[PDB]
């Protein structure tokens, strides 16, 4: 059973969005941690 | 870009004044230039530069041949008008890739 | 003086090929674009080919009636510009002038040579 | 099999994604160094404070175009990117040196996304042909440029204290009752070593803020003057508005058709009902305090009270003279000698030939109460204190916001002007700052002209002389 | 059970592996309230950028209607001084936006003057807001010692701008050719300098590998040159033992002039009669990839209008280096024209009869005949349009000394338009003339030795050039 | 093996990657796919 | 101490004629591009009113009848056309230097 | 509105003293330099005594004919000028005014006190 408890953490944790890092021209924008 | 030239024909007395008209049916202007050429030619012979960007005088070129216009309304203003100038005229569009011809003004003298 | 000089003209039935070859002369020709332009009764001027620089890759352009059939190159070293002319129809019977364009003008032309088909 | 259900569920919750909205005002942005280096220049003479001298102007009335404007560099010249707008600029000047601020935004330029804020100070030189120009020395930059709001700036020194609002909230004038209060404080050398962090640009926190019974205090204008060791900065108080001590007997609707006693007391808020009421005033900075000084808020007096708007206090010809712009139902200018600065108290200028231009609801030439809040930052500097004739940059037209001319002006009389862009050109804010080039009197206006037509919207740095014959 | 556990594990990291780099918000679609015109992004073209690809409208016919209108932007360089200095040996590159300057500072009359500092430094050329191109300058060098500097040629390449000076510890190179090491130094200041940058701001870089051919020494010798890829060309002249070149005087131009020897256009190669060096202008080239501490390669120009080295320019006009000599000889009408190669040098010159230059006694304004001199000055020519050959510059329209410069636009057998910089009787010198686009418009700045203080200072007039004659 | 097939069809469905539109403050930014 | 000399002593001009008061300085009053030179209007039992001042600005509360020009010794005053209420003396002040010092004053009257 | 008001005239014998008061109202006082002249018919007007700024440390200056005898001085907080004149001689005869200084120029006079000695 923990096989398969396994496959829906996996997709939780190892599949994820978070934005990048962006730029504005020559300049970087740096955000804090969700 | 499409361009459309009149009269297709011209019968011009010496000594007269004649216009040739170019309609383009997309700007032509870009860079604050407008793309806008003209050419001469006359039996025998390839075509020569007559303008350049609407309104340049051209290598060569006389001030009895001037240009203007700009955006999508173009024309060829010849005076006056000169045996020598018996020829084919054609509007080119330069702005962008394909490079397109208009259909060529024929001008004769009367 | 500015010269350029067309050859390879002649007759070649429909299916065929010709390869024009344009010899200039009288200018640093490694640094224009160079283009070919055809001339018939039916189309007046029509557009063929333009070749940039090796700067600029050599990259080409077509008129989409001859894309895909027609090959423009060129040679620095030996001031030339050639056009290879696969799979010839009626519809390319006409004169080709070779040009030469100075800031995006057709200021020079050659005296063009005559492909039947 | 209810297994298989969990995980096609998990998957289509989890994995599926979108963003949230992107928070600036607490992520940082870090621009390159905007000045790397100070333009070089072969050490060339500056210019003097407008103090001291009877100048010699002209006075009179006249047709003739005796003004000529020339448009100079910009404080700090560099390429603007296409895209760009700077806008809400600062222009401030004294003993030679100026302070200058701008926000730097993508796409719109009222509401656009800021990239970065300009602060920086340099020196108000002779560029070689008779004619001043501003050299930027120093420049700072917020390490969050959507938080830093509403700057003034004061000389002191050898250096330039910048007072900034900060907040976290937006623009603290119309979030304000969100407005945290908290303010901060910039000291920029005016003249650079090659090293030391606490001398270049060293940072101030302002811990012990004296509102009085404000609730919230803030810079609110281009500049500030000193006195000795204590600098004055333009500033407004938020006080809550029942706690508005206001008779309606007061406010002079006489000579009106369509007032209200009201108005006076409406007028005085953002909004007809806000919760603060806006109160011009300075905020006082003792250098000499201690190791963490105070700011101290000095309401200003009441004769001819209005809504607390962009305000500056200059030194000009010897003392002090208060503007205050004009952001409600009286629209003509509104400055004069300050009597006292503490309590701040200005003997206002009964000018009747200068004032803004708004909507139609308060429109240019309005003296009636009525209940808006709108207008523009338009000053005057004083260049003649015997006939008290002040010069500026003002929009000319009703109920538009363009037309910028440069005019030399008495209470009762505009006796010359010239135009800075064509009749029906968009500006905003100006900025006029005087002072002396060789002895002669030169004003620098800077101009916030909105030629949409091309390239990058940035504001215009005029300079006019002031001239001495009106032939 | 667990295979196909293993299969849906590596299935969804492998699938919906969505790394990505940085957004360009610059590179983007931004919509905001009250939005500025979106119109189009090509950065570089948005500024300051070479005369290269476009037709550009200027007026192509001859008229007496004050067109051009100068603007006097001097105050954007460090040429103010003080009324106890003279300003000498100018410098004035551009290219793609930036700019090399350089001059010496000398105390008392600069004739016989002291050197107190040699300045050369980069910057940007650009609309600092007062709607007339400007020069912006951030990095400046300056040498320990003044009195070794000589004759720099700058060239700009990859955000460097690469400055070929000559050391001499004999005074001017040219004049004491006999007596010179043949040294070369090169400087490479960047033109947006870094804080804290070192090297990268500025760095010396020691040539000591010359290969001058047939040549005892060479030297730079004009104000700026091109670039190629990686390879630099300065413009330079080669110092050849006399009695080691070879000509022929039966190809000197005698023909229908009954004052002149065959001999007299062999001679004016020196600066004298008798002068142990002859001098001949070409190239230094400058391979920056070729290994660590590069070569500098001489290249001399061909046999075509051969005459004296002189100052001389190479730069990139219209897609094509367009070479100009001043003339220091006997041939005085203006020489200049497109290059067919580069490596020879070979010049197509123009065949241009109405611009010249002052000469004094033997070799004035106009003289096509053989003579014995060495006198002249460097007033250049910038070209604008290649179809109609239209070029640009500051000429000294004068006849036995150097005064009144004027700024004219013209074609090889006419001048079209002119506007005076300084009156009449006003003395003037070595002019540099470059021209670029602002806005996508012609505008043209010459730097003009003009005098003033009873000194010599240069003074800089940005000129646009116009679309039509009204 | 109805149950595997129908997670990794939900997988190769649902767990795509498209550059959402970026908004800031009030300001709406579009961009291309990476 | 820098004096100053005034002249002529007295006017008699007729109602709508021009009447000129001039001043030479025993050293130049220019400094700061600037000439130091004031006029004060004084009628009888009042004191004395600035008039002009700079050598040439107008001052407060003077009608266009008054103007003034002048630079480093010499200087003067312009009353055109001369009013009936232009009766006063008409002092002139140095205020370059310390002591300031004014003139003798010049009296002027009508006929 | 500016008004300067003096007091503290009279007449005081020989070798007496006396002290002038001007009461300044509708300007900044601090602000600006305050002076002292005097006329009588026999000189017509002239300068007696200037009183700088307290920034300028309070610097003073007098005519040499009065200096060591009589003293200038300020007191802010009541806006008024003082002038203390011991030793008075009837050389010191006329009236006495208050200025206000601006920009170097005596632009306002009170209406002046008259002392006789
Ligand atoms: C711009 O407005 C002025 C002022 O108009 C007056 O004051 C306004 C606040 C509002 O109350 C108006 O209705 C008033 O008329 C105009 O100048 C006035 O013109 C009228 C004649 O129509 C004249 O009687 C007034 O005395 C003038 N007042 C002043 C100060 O000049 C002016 O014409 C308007 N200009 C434009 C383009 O609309
Ligand atoms: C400047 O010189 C030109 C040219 O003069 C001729 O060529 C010189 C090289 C030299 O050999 C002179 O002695 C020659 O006269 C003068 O222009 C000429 O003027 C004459 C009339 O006297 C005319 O016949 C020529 O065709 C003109 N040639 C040209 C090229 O214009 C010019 O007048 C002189 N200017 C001054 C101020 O002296
Ligand atoms: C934005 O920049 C500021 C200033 O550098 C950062 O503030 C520092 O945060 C660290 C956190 O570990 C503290 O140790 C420092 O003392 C702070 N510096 C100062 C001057 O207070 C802030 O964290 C940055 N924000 C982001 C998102 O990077
Ligand atoms: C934005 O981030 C980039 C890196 O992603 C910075 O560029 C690097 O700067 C360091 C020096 O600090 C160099 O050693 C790297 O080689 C640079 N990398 C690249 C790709 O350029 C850049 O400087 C940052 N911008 C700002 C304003 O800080
Ligand atoms: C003043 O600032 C506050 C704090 O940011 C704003 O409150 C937020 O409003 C948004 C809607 O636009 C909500 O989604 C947030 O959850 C709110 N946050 C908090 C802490 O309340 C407020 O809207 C701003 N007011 C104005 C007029 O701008
Ligand atoms: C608001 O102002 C009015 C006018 O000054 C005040 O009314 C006066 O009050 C005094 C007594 O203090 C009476 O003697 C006057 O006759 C009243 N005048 C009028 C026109 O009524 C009024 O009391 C003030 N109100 C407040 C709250 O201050
Ligand atoms: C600024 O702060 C200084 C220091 O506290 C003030 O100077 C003091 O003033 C008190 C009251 O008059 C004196 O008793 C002290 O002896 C003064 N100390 C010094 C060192 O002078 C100063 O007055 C304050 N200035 C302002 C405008 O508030
Ligand atoms: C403008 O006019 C007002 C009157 O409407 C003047 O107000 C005076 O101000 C002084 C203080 O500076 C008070 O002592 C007076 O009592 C006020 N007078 C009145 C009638 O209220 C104001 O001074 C004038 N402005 C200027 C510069 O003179
Ligand atoms: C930015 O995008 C938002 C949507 O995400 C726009 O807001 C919508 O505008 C339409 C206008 O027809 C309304 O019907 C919707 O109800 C609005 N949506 C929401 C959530 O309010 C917004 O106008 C866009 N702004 C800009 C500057 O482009
Ligand atoms: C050319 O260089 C030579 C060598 O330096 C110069 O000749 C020297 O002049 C100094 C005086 O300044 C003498 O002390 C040396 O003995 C000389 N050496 C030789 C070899 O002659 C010469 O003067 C320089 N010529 C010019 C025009 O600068
Ligand atoms: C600058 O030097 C480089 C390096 O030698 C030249 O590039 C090489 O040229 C040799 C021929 O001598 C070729 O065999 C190599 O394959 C070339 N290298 C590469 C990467 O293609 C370069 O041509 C020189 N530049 C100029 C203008 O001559
Ligand atoms: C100027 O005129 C000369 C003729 O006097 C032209 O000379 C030709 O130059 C080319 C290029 O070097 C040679 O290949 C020809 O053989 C030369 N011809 C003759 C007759 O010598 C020169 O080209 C003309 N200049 C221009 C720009 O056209
Ligand atoms: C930015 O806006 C432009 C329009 O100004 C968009 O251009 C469209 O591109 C698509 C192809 O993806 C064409 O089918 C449309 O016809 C184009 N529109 C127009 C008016 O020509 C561009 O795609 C937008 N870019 C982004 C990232 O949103
Ligand atoms: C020089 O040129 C002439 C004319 O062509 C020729 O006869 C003679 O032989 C040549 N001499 C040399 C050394 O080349």
């Amino acid at each position: 059973s923990q096989s398969t408890a396994s496959i829906n953490e996996n997709v939780n944790e190892k599949c994820k969005f978070t934005l990048p890092p962006l730029k504005i021209h020559e300049c970087n924008i740096s955000c804090p941690n969700p | 870009i499409v361009l459309t030239q009149s009269p297709a024909s011209l019968a011009v007395s010496l000594g007269q004044r004649a216009t040739i008209s170019c309609r383009a049916s997309e700007s032509v202007h870009d860079y604050g230039i407008s793309f806008m050429n003209w050419f001469q030619q006359k039996p025998g012979q390839p075509p020569k530069l007559l303008i350049y960007s609407a309104s340049n005088q051209g290598s060569g070129v006389p001030a009895r041949f001037s240009g203007s216009g700009s955006g999508t309304d173009f024309s060829l203003n010849i005076h006056p008008m000169e045996e020598d100038d018996i020829a084919m005229y054609f509007c080119q569009q330069s702005k962008e890739v394909p490079y397109t011809f208009g259909g060529g003004t024929k001008l004769e003298i009367k | 003086e500015v010269k350029l000089e067309e050859s390879g003209g002649g007759l070649v039935q429909p299916g065929g090929s010709m390869k024009l070859s344009c010899v200039a002369s009288g200018f640093s020709f490694s640094y224009y674009w160079m283009n070919w332009v055809r001339q018939s009764p039916e189309k007046g001027l029509e557009w063929v080919a333009e070749i940039r620089l090796k700067s600029n890759n050599y990259g080409t352009h077509y008129a989409e009636s001859v894309k895909g059939r027609f090959t423009i190159s060129r040679d620095d070293s030996k001031s030339s510009v050639y056009l290879q002319m696969n799979n010839l129809r009626p519809e390319d019977t006409g004169i080709y002038y070779c040009t030469r364009v100075i800031t995006t003008v057709f200021a020079y032309w050659g005296q063009g040579t005559l492909v039947t088909v």
